[PDB]
């Protein structure tokens, strides 16, 4: 058997939040604020992807790039091995050559 | 006395400008105090929902950062070592636990990392956005312009109350300029209020146009609109960032 | 099983008229209510309101 | 200290000497003469499309949106305007006063 | 499948075609919402063709609600005690008169 036999408890929320109301305030911000900041860089995150999109093997190479050097050895022995992988997929396996 | 506002910006020789009435907050049913007119090109272009929808989108999507992250099969803990050799026993070939197939295994094709979503739409089309909306807010009877927001009292309540006489709706956008001369009255009258909300003009977007019901400008605030909606058209090719220089620029 | 009349959507007025109407008959209203009365109904509602002491 | 006016309206209904009215809002406004068509004087000077507006809208009790109030040149374009009669009832209202047929009926959880 | 439902046999009701034709439908009960993308069809509907259903058919009584509903309902109810409810979630106008005219 699979299903839950009561109703989950009743999730309220509040569309008019702070977060929700002021959601997308100064963005445009270039536009007319005559450029002095681009809206790139109104967002937070990771070092390695503010202002970028990438894919998940140039994500891994700009990662270990830009903060490659101050992270866990476990970690970055991870990351090797990964853009080692990823690197073996996206350049010998698949369709479409 | 009256206070009536035209446009300073070049109209083309067509496309007569649109009209709008010009409001106050001082009084209670101080409605219909001074008369302005607005550029055509910003005010009365195309509806545009395509456009709308892409800005919107845009909005939502290009900020977000999702950190959601799996394990693979590498980065499982143990299961280097092949459990029971390939060949002797009646059981199915495996050369790992830890493989997707295993449970507590790795996911196969599961979230990888914190993954970004940023894309920039250009400029021109973000800009032709903003007319849309405000065209948008015009053309449905949403957009009130005010020569200034003051409040003789200065408390929620008397806003609330305002806003409701005046049918407006629910929930109300005001936008002043410079978010320095925002006067204290409407500053602490709004500051309470949940569904108004008070932003400077450097802060309009159409995603809060959109979530609010209607939309409050100031005179200000629509001259200052349409100067920097209008300079994006009849503008030449950037040639370097608009950070910069540019004689005529400020 | 309940009345109809207990149910939700139940208006008798609309309803007798679309009785009278639906066999392609026209009907004194008041001759079918008083058609639909019964004694026994009439004795259980004098029985309620004398116990419950209301006219 | 000003708290709470009694909400109004929008239902509308003209009255029987409009035409009147709006010449005589129109001469006390404008100052000048009717000879051939006061039916047909432009409103292309904002002070003067203002108070004839603002004059009308303080008798009357319809004001003109901005939509319409882009789009009204010529006096007879707010003649036009002030026989729309509209009606501020609800919908719910409506239906209710409409000619409904015996066998239809409607309840409501609002 | 027949062998995996009921049966029966082709029949009338009360002999409805030997004397009168008699409508066996009874009452329509719609459940409609304010508001709520939903209930489009059935809003127009009432707004428009349910007036003009009631005065061409009289024999047959129709109620409307108009209650908070994700999920706008008819039920039809008929001279024989048969009881049939219908969702018109998401459908067009021409879709519900098909629907009530079937009914
Ligand atoms: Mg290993
Ligand atoms: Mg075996
Ligand atoms: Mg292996
Ligand atoms: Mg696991």
């Amino acid at each position: 058997i699979g299903i839950r036999l009561t109703l989950p408890p009743p999730k309220v929320v509040d569309r008019w939040n702070e977060k929700r109301a002021m959601f997308g305030v100064y963005d445009n911000i270039g536009i007319l604020g005559n450029f002095e900041k681009h809206p790139k860089e109104l967002i937070r995150g990771p070092i390695w992807l503010r202002g970028w999109k990438g894919n998940e093997l140039q994500r891994c190479i700009r990662k270990r790039k830009m903060v490659g050097s101050r992270m866990f050895a476990d970690d970055l022995h991870n990351l090797n091995k990964r853009i080692r992988y990823l690197y073996k997929h996206f350049n010998r396996h698949g369709k479409f050559r | 006395e009256p206070v009536l506002r035209k446009v300073e910006l070049p109209v083309p020789t067509h496309r007569r400008p649109v009209q709008a009435w010009v409001e106050s907050l001082r009084g209670f049913e101080q409605e219909r105090v001074g008369l302005a007119d607005l550029h055509p090109d910003v005010f009365a272009t195309a509806p545009r929902l395509d456009i709308l929808h892409q800005v919107a989108m845009w909005q939502k999507n290009f900020k977000r950062i999702s950190y959601a992250k799996t394990k693979t099969r590498a980065e499982v803990r143990g299961g280097g070592r092949k459990p029971w050799p390939q060949k002797g026993t009646g059981r199915a070939r495996h050369g790992s636990i830890r493989s997707p197939l295993w449970r507590g295994g790795g996911v196969a094709h599961g979230p990888r990392g914190p993954t970004s979503y940023y894309y920039m739409l250009p400029m021109k089309v973000r800009a032709l956005g903003l007319k849309v909306a405000l065209t948008v807010k015009l053309a449905q009877d949403d957009l009130h312009i005010m020569d200034s927001l003051e409040l003789p009292t200065g408390d929620p309540q008397y806003l609330t109350e305002l806003a409701h006489y005046r049918r407006w709706g629910d929930s109300v956008l005001l936008v002043d300029l410079t978010h320095e001369e925002m006067p204290q009255s409407i500053v602490e009258a709004t500051s309470r209020l949940k569904t108004f909300n008070l932003i400077p003009a450097v802060g309009l977007n159409v995603h809060s146009m959109l979530k609010h019901q209607t939309l409050v400008l100031t005179l200000p605030t629509v001259a200052f609109l349409e100067d920097k909606l209008l300079w994006q058209d009849s503008r030449y090719r950037p040639l370097y960032p608009f950070s910069l220089p540019y004689s005529d620029f400020p | 099983p309940v009345r109809r009349s207990e149910k939700p959507n139940w208006d008798y007025h609309a309803e007798i008229q679309a009785f009278g109407h639906r066999l392609q008959e026209n009907f004194s209203l008041d001759l079918l209510k008083t058609a639909f009365v019964n004694s026994c109904y009439i004795k259980s509602e004098e029985a309620k309101r004398q116990q419950l002491g209301i006219e | 200290i000003l708290v709470c006016p009694p909400l109004r309206s929008r239902a509308y209904t003209p009255p029987e000497d409009l035409q009147s009215r709006l010449e005589s809002y129109v001469k006390e406004v404008f100052g000048s003469s009717l000879p051939s068509n006061w039916q047909d004087i432009s409103l292309e000077d904002s002070r003067l499309k203002f108070n004839l507006l603002a004059h009308l809208a303080d008798d009357l009790g319809h004001v003109v949106p901005n939509s319409r109030l882009h789009q009204m040149c010529r006096v007879r374009d707010v003649l036009d305007f002030y026989n729309v009669p509209i009606q501020d009832r609800s919908k719910f209202d409506e239906l209710s006063a409409s000619n409904l047929p015996p066998n239809l009926k409607i309840t409501w959880s609002y | 499948t027949a062998r995996g439902t009921p049966s029966r046999f082709l029949a009338s009701v009360l002999h409805n075609g030997l004397g009168r034709y008699v409508q066996q439908l009874q009452r329509l009960s719609f459940s409609v919402s304010r508001d709520g993308a939903s209930s489009r069809g059935a809003r127009e509907f009432v707004e428009r063709e349910v007036i003009d259903f009631a005065r061409r058919n009289p024999g047959v009584v129709i109620y409307v609600n108009s209650r908070p509903c994700c999920v706008p309902r008819v039920v039809a109810e008929y001279l024989n005690g048969a009881v049939r409810e219908e969702s018109i979630h998401c459908k067009s106008v021409e879709e519900i008169s098909t629907l009530v005219q079937k009914l």
